[PDB]
RNA sequence: UGACGGGGAAUCAGGGUUCGAUUCCGGAGAGGGAGCCUGAGAAACGGCUACCACAUCCAAGGAAGGCAGCAGGCGCGCAAAU
RNA sequence: GCCGCUAGAGGUGAAAUUCUUGGACCGGCGCAAGACGGACCAGAGCGAAAGCAUUUGCCAAGAAUGUUUUCAUUAAUCAAGAACGAAAGUCGGAGGUUCGAAGACGAUCAGAUACCGUCGUAGUUCCGACCAUAAACGAUGCCGACCGGCGAUGCGGCGGCGU
RNA sequence: AAAGGAAUUGACGGAAGGGCACCACCAGGAGUGGAGCCUGCGGCUUAAUUUGACUCAACACGGGAAACCUCACCCGGCCCGG
RNA sequence: GAAGACGGUCGAACUUGACUAUCUAGAGGAAGUAAAAGUCGUAACAAGGUUUCCGUAGGUAAACCUGCGGAAGGAUCAUUA
């Protein structure tokens, strides 16, 4: 039962202004505790540079060696693993390049089948894995 | 794990924290 | 520190059915007291084990699954030791 | 508080929710702080006086500083013009 | 404690640890100790929930019903705040018959430092001072209204052949 | 990327209750198991002792009682029917 | 009628004390959740082979075991005058 008399608007409001930190989303985008470890900072992509290239195998009913690279961020100095993307894509990247690396495609949670990869790469030293990838460009 | 041992396990684990951390 | 063990130390090491082994340690010390190492051993070896008693023979623990190698690490690590004298009989 | 406020904006069945630095109004500041001259009107900085901070020329005796004006370059950046 | 018989008692799936010719177990009359209140005991009762059982007292307290008694809205739920709150637990004192964590032994098993036996500390028991958790369960907040039946059961009241 | 609630069918039990059958017992008979022998299988040896089958649903079973063929198996050689 | 100077006030700044936010290098040391072909056993689901679980207290390589009180989400909605 609900308190529903006429001159009980503030119990509502009050309410339901500390009842929303149960709801996830408003608590996970308005504390701001995620924006602190989070990567990015609220970016859309971050400029980067390659440590080293690692592969990471898929979880359990997948069986592949996905090509994955360690990207080093300029803009705070944090280290992410970047997964880059197409078929052969791999070979177009020498180690200390600067990348452009996006998200995944689902806002912070890391999957896939990929475990813990979050991150894909999108550009290599201003040239786009597109355009190096269909023959339009070149290194 | 039924559920009180893992409560009493927690509860040796943080009986000890308690002890190691008032030494200093 | 305590006087130096006896003469020699054997490990034996026999089977029981499936993927199981029973392994024993034989003759480490008559002049040792606190033979309730087995607690320093479970604990440490993470294995399942006591001591039966054994009448005129060298107060064998028994443990199941197999532990010949993990004594040496073990055997090493502690004071008693010179390192010549486990002779091992797993197959 | 990644907060200038408002007129307002995007969504929207009714309710809501979120955004508003931004061409109009109102406030605040011209690197950080102070303190003043003139003037009807200022705590003015396309005025002055110092301190802090950073910088230019020098005959090493001294002199002058302030683009959050329009263009422009440095730098930071995913991210912005002659 | 006193009798007066005797070679086993105990305990278990099977046994062994334990007790016994300084006389056990069983039988008899007795004394004392501390705990406990069987059968009657139910889908029956009371309590705010935890809970509560021998008799007779004494001490206050309370629901229900009956009311042509009085007051005249005094009311419902509850931030802050407070009272009680099983068992285990902690401290001070008294008590200690049995049970009994830890522990010492026995035997079951490959191994059991578990269930199964023998004994036992702390506790269980009472008087003070703390602690405020339970599957504290109807896993169901409280007050009021309305909405089909039925036959009993606990209490109080009224009316009816009888026995 | 499910964890969970209630409900149905099935499998399973170291649960409760019925039913059937001489591939179950009871009433009983001939037996088997101990003995020599044929024969199969386990091992052991061999150059090979080919082989499938291992609780009924393997072991006088491959209709397999092989002197050559059978014949897979061994030692040595001809042969294209490449 | 200029410099200067005693005093007054507004007072940036420096000095040594505190205390208190935010980020950073943290030797060690203790925890997780995944990966799932490691090792030791089976504690849970069937009366799961000792019915499970809750509160507390002690112990033990380990799941766990035992005590005292409670629950059926139990393996009984019931057992006789």
């Amino acid at each position: 039962g609900k308190c529903r008399g006429l001159r009980t608007a503030r119990k509502l409001r009050s309410h339901r202004r500390d009842q929303k930190w149960h709801d996830k989303q408003y608590k996970k985008a308005h504390l701001g505790t995620a924006l602190k470890a989070n990567p990015f900072g609220g970016a859309s992509h971050a400029k980067g540079i390659v440590l080293e290239k690692v592969g990471v195998e898929a979880k359990q009913p997948n069986s592949a060696i996905r090509k994955c690279v360690r990207v080093q961020l300029i803009k705070n100095g944090k280290k992410i693993t970047a997964f880059v993307p197409n078929d052969g894509c791999l070979n177009f990247i020498e180690e200390n390049d600067e990348v452009l690396v996006a998200g995944f495609g689902r806002k912070g949670h890391a999957v896939g089948d990929i475990p813990g990869v979050r991150f894909k790469v999108v550009k290599v030293a201003n040239v786009s894995l597109l355009a190096l990838y269909k023959g339009k460009k070149e290194r | 794990m039924r559920a009180k041992w893992r409560k009493k396990r927690m509860r040796r684990l943080k009986r000890k924290r308690r002890k190691m951390r008032q030494r200093s | 520190l305590p006087a130096g063990t006896e003469d020699y130390i054997h490990i034996r090491i026999q089977q029981r059915n499936g993927r199981k082994t029973l392994t024993t340690v034989q003759g480490i010390a008559d002049d040792y007291d606190k033979k309730k190492l087995v607690k320093a051993f479970k604990k440490k070896f993470a294995c399942n084990g006591t001591v039966i008693e054994h009448p005129e023979y060298g107060e064998v623990i028994q443990l199941q699954g197999d532990q010949r190698k993990n004594i040496c690490q073990f055997l090493v690590e502690i004071g008693l030791a010179k390192d010549d004298q486990l002779k091992v009989h797993g197959f």
